[PDB]
RNA sequence: UGAGUGCAGAAGAGGAAAGUGGAAUUCCAUGUGUAGCGGUGAAAUGCGCAGAGAUAUGGAGGAACACCAGUGGCGAAGGCGACUUUCUGGUCUGUAACUGACGCUGAUGUGCGAAAGCGUGGGGAUCAAACAGGAUUAGAUACCCUGGUAGUCCACGCCGUAAACGAUGAGUGCUAAGUGUUAGGGGGCCCCUUAGUGCUGCAGCUAACGCAUUAAGCACUCCGCCUGGGGAGUACG
């Protein structure tokens, strides 16, 4: 992707305004990712070295998303509702 | 994103036509959503090699800012067909 | 020895100046070694870059 | 039967078990060869150093009946035939215009066969 | 792609079929049908003159044009339809003054796709171009043979041809079963190649699948006896038993070429095969 | 502080689809021109007076991409080498805004995995199992030679192995130096420092060989694996 987008979704997930390391931004970011490398995968199938990455960066989501789940799970179960990833 | 195209016109091609040519492909490169940061011509020089039984040919540089390829295929596309071509070449700067 | 386009300070070498390439082929066409040229490898893989892509659109010859 | 060309090329092509020599115009017709097999060696004589300069010297002198002076060489395969060839080419009364050393090396083309064991 | 059934019985056991997802409209034109009675083989005489044909289901005819003489105008691919009476799927394109016509159509045309005729026309697939326009390498289908009567020379599913080059007045096309021809520049082309790619993939699976199809079965000369066929008669299982394969009119069949030599296209044709 | 994000930068044969190019081999057609060519330890089979081979021109077609090229680079490994466009992953340096242990390892499971091989459908130049011939030899269903099918090539599936090797599991940290190189950074051509990559070498270790800041050292955590040779990586399941 890009600065802009990342940008432009971190803005509205930030749980505030220096914030840019947050598991909800990261997360929210990693979202974008994947469902890129899914849409590049449905074209070209054959690429396993970017499937690579696509799995390396499910399983550091589902890291984050499990530390949040044991740290507060409002916030939990409102990011998920806001991304529809389960 | 800065293109940068050169292609080659063969050299038995009258004047006309290769200032019509030439209108045609800028044209192409800029009327689908671009623009040509400069529209450049050397010269019938010389080549290092034959094509076609030709020594020499026309050079043509059309530096392009654009974005979304269109543009660029089909100039790779008609610059297939058109047999007054013979080389194209796009490099991303 | 020493190295051409950091003595020159350029930074970024263009696949149309057969002036500044056409010294760093031999006789026959070919690229020089970087032992003889003295360049980086840095350089020396921009010039393989360039000199192609001139070969390809006839600025210089295989042979 | 006759002809009348002053100029011409040498094709000097020399291998490890034979060297040919052919002399033609300077556009690909031909006008005379030799070969140590024309001159009857057999073996290890056809890879030699004195095939080459009999050769030459039969084909040069086979041309020079057609009226040629100058002749330009063209070297083709490995072999110790050439250098050879080309003195006795000197030696068979007619000047040399150039050398080319062009052989057919490709860029990583077709496979090449298996290596031989003895 | 293609539908592989399950083996339910023995029928399905081993049956393919298509998918048919290229096809849109199943209804046809009514304006464009024609009737299309089953021959079956029965020549004027009411002969019996070609084999196995016949009894087979019925089908009406979708009329195409295989000319594109309606030049300049621009048409608009409305609906890709099946066709009983070839191997190929067809394309219903509506032409601006508003006039319905079949086309072959190719393989990567598409609903609402756009598609022109005539020699000044772009050389993308659909359209209909003379063989002097069409340059060379390009891959091309529906090629005529005489200027004005229509395209004869690839017509099958997933078949092509490939322009190579031009001796002046004629062109050089290398046809499927890689026979080489000088064709006339004058004749239209379209460029593509049809569609149905898969048709040639379908395992039929039964007898049934091909009487269908109007395929009477095929017996052959060794089971026939001797008034009937020369391979024929013998006690037991007998081989053929003579120096050649011959054919049931008596007339070798393996090898044997069967071509008239005295041709007027046998200068025309430069290589073969 | 570890681990991750962000901001500013760097390199790269990382991967996937399409597209372009040139050298060479083979094949064809035409011209010239005639006696062999090719190959061998030496010869013959084979091609050739139906005009070969050489040579020149042109074309068709498929495959691989000379020089750059390097103890160089990248990748989890396998592997990746013309050039270009589109798409795409990961890594390194600096900063110190940002979260604040989120980390490591990882049985079962899942998935990627040279080459050969298999299925379908194309393609088909070279090379070349098997096969045929010649030769060699006591014999030669081998080496060598002429040819030559599968196959090698493409897409979609399958297999799921290798001396798949660094025969060295992953993570972290401490332990003398010296010298080359790769991509960076800071300072004043030199110095210092990160992450890799090679060589020599002290302590230590090792049965010895040798390893030695890229440990085979010192230690901790997790996983897998060994317990004499053969039978046997066989058999039954
Ligand atoms: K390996
Ligand atoms: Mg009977
Ligand atoms: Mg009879
Ligand atoms: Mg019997
Ligand atoms: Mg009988
Ligand atoms: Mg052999
Ligand atoms: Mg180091």
């Amino acid at each position: 992707i890009s600065q802009e987008r990342k940008n432009e979704i971190i803005k509205e997930y930030r749980v505030h305004e220096t914030d840019t390391g947050s598991p909800e931004v990261q997360i929210a970011v990693l979202t974008a990712e994947i469902n890129a490398v899914n849409e590049h995968l449905r074209t070209h199938k054959k690429d396993h070295h970017s499937r690579r990455g696509l799995l390396k960066m499910v399983g550091r989501r589902r890291h984050l998303l499990n530390y949040l789940r044991s740290k507060d799970i409002q916030r939990y179960r409102e990011l998920i509702k806001s991304l529809g990833i389960r | 994103r800065t293109y940068e195209v050169m292609y080659i016109v063969r050299p038995n091609i009258e004047e006309d036509a290769k200032k019509a040519l030439v209108e045609r492909f800028n044209g192409i490169l800029a009327t689908e959503g671009a623009e040509v940061l400069e529209a450049k011509d050397w010269g019938k020089r010389r080549l290092a090699y034959e094509i076609n039984d030709f020594k020499d040919g026309f050079y043509n540089i059309v530096r392009v800012k654009s974005d979304n390829n269109k543009a660029t295929d089909e100039f790779q596309r008609l610059a297939k067909i058109s047999d007054d071509i013979i080389r194209y070449m796009v490099i991303r700067e | 020895k020493v190295c051409y386009f950091t003595a020159n300070g350029i930074t970024h070498i263009d696949y149309k100046d057969t002036e500044l390439l056409k010294r760093f082929i031999s006789e026959r066409g070919k690229i020089l070694p970087r032992r003889v040229t003295g360049t980086s490898a840095k350089y020396q893989r921009m010039l393989t870059t360039a000199i192609k892509r001139s070969r390809h659109m006839a600025l210089l010859p295989y042979v | 039967v006759k002809k009348n060309i002053e100029n011409g090329v040498a094709h000097i092509r020399s291998t490890f078990n034979n060297t040919i020599v052919t002399i033609t115009d300077e556009f690909g017709n031909a006008l005379s060869w030799s070969s140590a097999g024309a001159l009857g060696f057999k073996g290890s004589k056809k890879s030699t150093p004195f095939a080459a300069q009999m050769a030459s010297e039969t084909a040069s002198k086979s041309a020079m009946e057609h009226g040629l002076k100058t002749v330009e060489v063209t070297v083709k395969g490995p072999g110790p035939g050439r250098e050879s060839a080309i003195r006795a080419l000197q030696s068979a009364g007619l000047e040399v215009t150039a050398i080319r050393d062009v052989t057919p090396v490709p860029h990583n083309g077709c496979r090449p066969p298996k290596r031989r064991r003895v | 792609a293609i539908k592989k059934y399950k083996p339910i019985t023995n029928g399905r056991r081993n049956m393919t079929s298509l998918d048919f997802a290229e096809i849109t409209k199943t209804t046809p034109e009514k304006s464009l049908l024609k009737p299309l009675p089953k021959k079956a083989g029965r020549n004027n005489q009411g002969k019996l003159t070609v084999r196995h044909h016949g009894g087979g289901h019925k089908r009406q005819y979708r009329v195409i044009d295989f000319k594109r003489n309606k030049d300049g105008i621009n048409a608009k691919v409305d609906s890709i339809q099946y066709d009983p009476n070839r191997s190929a799927n067809i394309a219903l394109v509506v032409y601006a003054d508003g006039e319905k016509r079949y086309i072959i159509a190719p393989k990567g045309l598409e609903v609402g796709q756009i598609v022109e005729s005539g020699a000044e026309a772009d050389i993308k697939v659909g359209n209909a171009l003379p063989l002097q326009n069409i340059p060379v390498g390009t891959v091309v289908h529906n090629i005529e043979l005489k200027p004005g009567k229509g395209g004869q020379i690839a017509r099958s599913a997933g078949a092509s041809a490939q322009v190579l080059g031009k001796e002046g007045k004629y062109v050089l096309i290398r046809l499927r079963s890689g026979e080489v021809r000088m064709i006339l520049s004058t004749c239209r082309a379209t460029i593509g190649q049809v569609g149905n790619l898969q048709h040639e993939l379908v395992n039929v699976g039964k007898a049934g699948r091909s009487r269908w199809k109007g395929i009477r079965p095929t017996v052959r000369g060794s089971v026939m006896n001797p008034n009937d066929h020369p391979h024929g008669g013998g006690e037991g299982r007998a081989p053929i038993g003579r120096p050649s394969p011959m054919s049931p009119w008596g007339k070798p069949t393996l090898g044997k070429k069967t071509r008239r030599g005295k041709k007027s296209s046998d200068k025309l044709i430069v290589r073969g095969r």
